[PDB]
């Protein structure tokens, strides 16, 4: 009856039933092997990491029957094949990827009915619009994806693969100035919770840092596992904006900011103003108090003066783009939509491209 | 999608775009803009009689068939809503009929995503629209201009009678 | 009682009520299949538009007559069965122009009455969009009520009764 | 009034066809392709040497409206040309919707020159100015007097700034010195 | 020769024009801006669903080498893409500068059907089989049949092994049937 | 003696001697600030390229002159002074263009004689990089020799005798 909603998230996979307020299983993408324990228990484990899901497309599809047989029963706690499960792709997905995941979730797990959708739209419809480019800014990748009146544009899909996990291997580069060498799997995580909950995006980054080089308010402490207590100071505005100047990094690609404004001059002329007022945020990595504000006065440096932009980030952008599928999957309206396996039967995995 | 369009949501939109000729105290009671909504199951397009707004009152009670018309709208829910224009442009004078996409951001995701992902089920069957009107926030829609910026864009030097 | 004036051009598609200063529907006169759609709905959307009409004749007449039903409905508003509509042309054209469009006026919508005039003529009516001001302008004469062509004029008189009467 | 030639250009065809004091000639009915669309087409053609790029129908929209509300007629070409050479006096900016803005200096009035010099848009056909007294000098020698003096202008496309005048001073150029030539520019002639 | 269309397209832009026995017509002139650049680009595109990410400029000639000695252009879509779906009958690998080795499969002849379907990285445009047809159809109606028996390549857009027969096809299927086509393909065109 | 022919491409710069099959000299015409370098130590290294032709104006002159100066002193190795140079364009090409090349080649390097072709009559004549093939089997013409413009001619004429002779 109830119906699945299981995110392939780049860096965590969220997993839930349709119609909760927030996914139940969300756990990190990673197939441990020594030289196979499959998400969470890889880090408390001696392995090497592997990520299947690493750039928003499945590359190692031998691991995502693990990943989501593991979601499916340790997760999850229910079984597949008596409930509907959802699935969310990333854009720009081949049609072989989106025929082979359903040939797998109908062949595999004998799921009785499933449906696949973007995460684009997704998105978008989850903050009460049609048309608009929404900004996927997850954990191994960040898309740019124009869409109109619900349709994506394919040809102005921008891709960066500047995402969270760059900015938690920076800051763990930029730690180690100060005297905190964080260097193994498990310091990574603490890492992460610091740039969670310490990091935040400034709207002047050479002005903050002047600031920050004589000031010691902006100065925070974080409480390490262990009891000890480090500081950190100017590494809360450093390490998310490299968002904006990726060469903290070292890649060419522009920033944020610019790969946002490429993408929209990529469009038709004509549908270029409802995307510049329509630009929309997502992703975990869009979570730091002050990216909107940043993000609305790069891009009204870029964009022409006579236009207006309009930059609306939901309090519940993190989780939107599986809140949208839970909502999508609720609906007591949705039944008669979903993939049985009586079409699949007919039709075989190409079922999935008429349907959706 | 799911939710789909009932049968007095077409009937009166097959009433109010084709207008034929009527007796003079019969065409007062035409409608002029009317919303639509869900029922309690949440399964089919239905206009609110409670909501509308009639052709014969515009220019008596109603001073102003667009002021008296964003009020109309309810900010802490999603709404669909069909206006029948009449503005002046330069080149001539057009009467057409509009469609507002009301969607708050006050509202909850249950009724944002319903009616954003059902919109192509009602679009598609009002044949023979052109003008869409999408609007979220509520500063956007209450102003004047932005109907005749959609509508015309500069051209449009009258809206509903009265200059800009 | 009011009479439709319907200047069917090769661009554009003027069609409004009679009395009236300028025309209130204006559109262009193509249609879109998927690589249908009419007038500003396919000028806003992955198309490929074609004109019906050419210097004057209509080419195709499947999408003429769609564009004529969605003029009338999807623009308008209103049913052809009332209102007298009245057509424009260029001159010299081919008479099998003039057959079809009476043929698909009377069969197809079954208007009370129409006429045929020529466009150059009633934009010299204008001088006292110059083709539908004058054509506007000649549907309030009265003189004019009189020449229309009817259903019950054209049942015996087959599609002909164009070029004898206009 | 009843007489008089009558210059019909809209968007897709120009076309003439004079008309006497209620019977109109028919074998003096002149045809051209050319109108608003060709002048589009040439304009589009013509813009892409000032780095201004517009291939498909959405954008070429654009070149439309500005066709209809910065382009004009010249006078003559060969001095507008020798002003649009000599200083930026003639060039003009507008406004996209994208925010960016163009500057146009001899398209102004090249692209409508194609009314009256086909060959631009490689068409072999007379322009407006020589159709018009092609069939009229095809029409009847009495009836003539009557048609130089009654040119009425139509559509859309005889709405540049300074046609009428153009129109004028080529009829009076090809026709006798001792006709008069009026041409009738109404206001509503769109 | 003299006579003959020219189908020039080179890493930017390609463009046509009809050339007669010593006078060309410049208002057949056809340009298209989808080039080997575009196809390039578009390759690098559709490389990523494989596994393998080209980002920098740098990396783009490694991906320009790969187009230039490992892409074909198929004589049909249909019958091409059903054998590269039942299969690796088709897929071959490649050395790259660092080492490692990549297997791309439908990508050899996806790429390519860009010059003749523009729509794969959204441009409008017809075709590179469609814009040659559209342009000698512009052309005068006595020189279509010299035209048609003579397109003229270069460019080193070009010199995929099979872009002749399926030119070739293409515009036989546009052109009636009478009339015969021919491409000359020459082995130094580039 | 002998005649230099420069394919000045949107894409890649094809120069040359005449008289023989092949370009010797072929490099994207890109010129790279560090975030100069031109041509294939463009594409070696850390910039941001960029092309100064778009498709088919020369949009920046400092740059396209100085790609000129780089395919002629550390590409040939030879001196502009000496032999006569052949520039090629696009048809339908706005006239600042051909006067600013003109005018690049008169006064920058003062070449004793130029011409500036169409790259499709060229391509066309190596029928019998065929831009190239057909400017250097043009330039070996004993007929084609006379209508070079000239520095002497080039000078009561101003950058305006271009439009005339070509
Ligand atoms: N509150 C937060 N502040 C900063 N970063 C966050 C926050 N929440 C999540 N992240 C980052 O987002 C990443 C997870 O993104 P994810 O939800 O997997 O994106 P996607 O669903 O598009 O794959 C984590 O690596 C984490 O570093
Ligand atoms: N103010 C203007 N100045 C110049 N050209 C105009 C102007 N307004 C419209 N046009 C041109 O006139 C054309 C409209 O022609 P129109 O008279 O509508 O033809 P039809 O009567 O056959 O529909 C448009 O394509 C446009 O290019
Ligand atoms: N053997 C080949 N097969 C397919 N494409 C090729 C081959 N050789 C070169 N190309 C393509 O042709 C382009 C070169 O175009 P070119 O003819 O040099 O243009 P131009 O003449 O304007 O410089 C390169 O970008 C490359 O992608
Ligand atoms: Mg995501
Ligand atoms: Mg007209
Ligand atoms: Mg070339």
């Amino acid at each position: 009856t109830t119906a699945l909603v299981c995110d392939n998230g780049s860096g965590l996979v969220k997993a839930g039933f349709a119609g909760d307020d927030a996914p139940r299983a969300v756990f990190p993408s990673i197939v441990g092997r020594p030289r196979s324990y499959v998400g969470d228990e890889a880090q408390s484990k001696i392995l090497t990491l592997k990520y299947p899901i690493e750039h928003g497309i499945i590359t190692n599809w031998d691991d995502m029957e693990k990943i989501w047989h593991h979601t499916f029963y340790n997760e999850l706690r229910v079984a597949p094949e008596e409930h509907p499960t959802l699935l969310t792709e990333a854009p720009l997905n081949p049609k072989a990827n989106r025929e082979k995941m359903t040939q797998i979730m109908f062949e595999t797990f004998n799921v009785p009915a499933m449906y696949v959708a973007i995460q684009a739209v997704l998105s978008l419809y989850a903050s009460g619009r049609t048309t608009g480019i929404v900004l996927d800014s997850g954990d191994g990748v960040t898309h740019n994806v124009p869409i109109y009146e619900g349709y994506a544009l394919p040809h102005a899909i921008m891709r960066l693969d500047l995402a969270g996990r760059d900015l938690t291997d920076y800051l763990m580069k930029i730690l180690t100035e100060r005297g905190y060498s964080f260097v193994t799997t498990a310091e990574r995580e603490i890492v992460r919770d610091i740039k969670e909950k310490l990091c935040y995006v400034a709207l002047d980054f050479e002005n903050e840092m002047a600031t920050a080089a004589s000031s010691s308010s902006l100065e925070k402490s974080y409480e390490l596992p262990d009891g000890q207590v480090i500081t950190i100071g100017n590494e809360r505005f450093r390490c998310p904006e490299t968002l904006f100047q990726p060469s903290f990094i070292g890649m060419e690609s522009a920033g944020i900011h610019e790969t946002t404004y490429n993408s929209i001059m990529k469009c038709d002329i004509d549908i270029r103003k409802d995307l510049y007022a329509n630009n929309v945020m997502s992703g975990g990595t869009t979570m730091y108090p002050g990216i909107a504000d940043r993000m609305q006065k790069e891009i009204t440096a870029l964009a022409p003066s006579t236009m207006k932009i309009k930059i609306i980030a939901p309090p519940e952008r993190k989780y939107s783009v599986w809140i949208g599928g839970s909502i999508l999957a609720s609906l007591s309206t949705f039944q008669q939509m979903w993939i049985t396996k009586q079409e699949y039967d007919e039709a075989g995995p190409s079922i999935v491209h008429r349907k959706c | 999608s799911g939710v789909a369009v009932s049968d007095g949501v077409i009937k009166v939109f097959n009433d109010m775009k084709v207008r034929k000729s009527s007796t003079p105290e019969e065409v007062k009671k035409r409608k002029k803009a009317v919303l639509f909504c869900l029922s309690e199951d949440k399964k089919n397009i239905i206009l609110e009689e409670g909501k509308e707004i009639l052709v014969g009152d515009v220019g008596q009670t109603v001073d102003d068939p667009y002021a008296t018309f964003v009020k109309m709208l309810p900010d802490k829910d999603c709404r669909y809503a069909l206006y029948d224009a009449t503005y002046e442009t330069k080149e001539s004078k057009k009467e057409d009929l509009v469609f507002i996409f009301w969607a708050p951001e006050s509202a909850p995701l249950k009724s944002k995503m319903i009616y954003a992902s059902s919109k192509d089920a009602i679009k598609k069957k009002l044949t023979g629209i052109k003008h869409e009107l999408q609007a979220n926030c509520y500063e956007e829609v209450k102003d004047r201009c932005t109907l005749a910026e959609k509508l015309g864009g500069s051209a449009v030097i009258s809206l509903e009678g009265k200059p800009l």
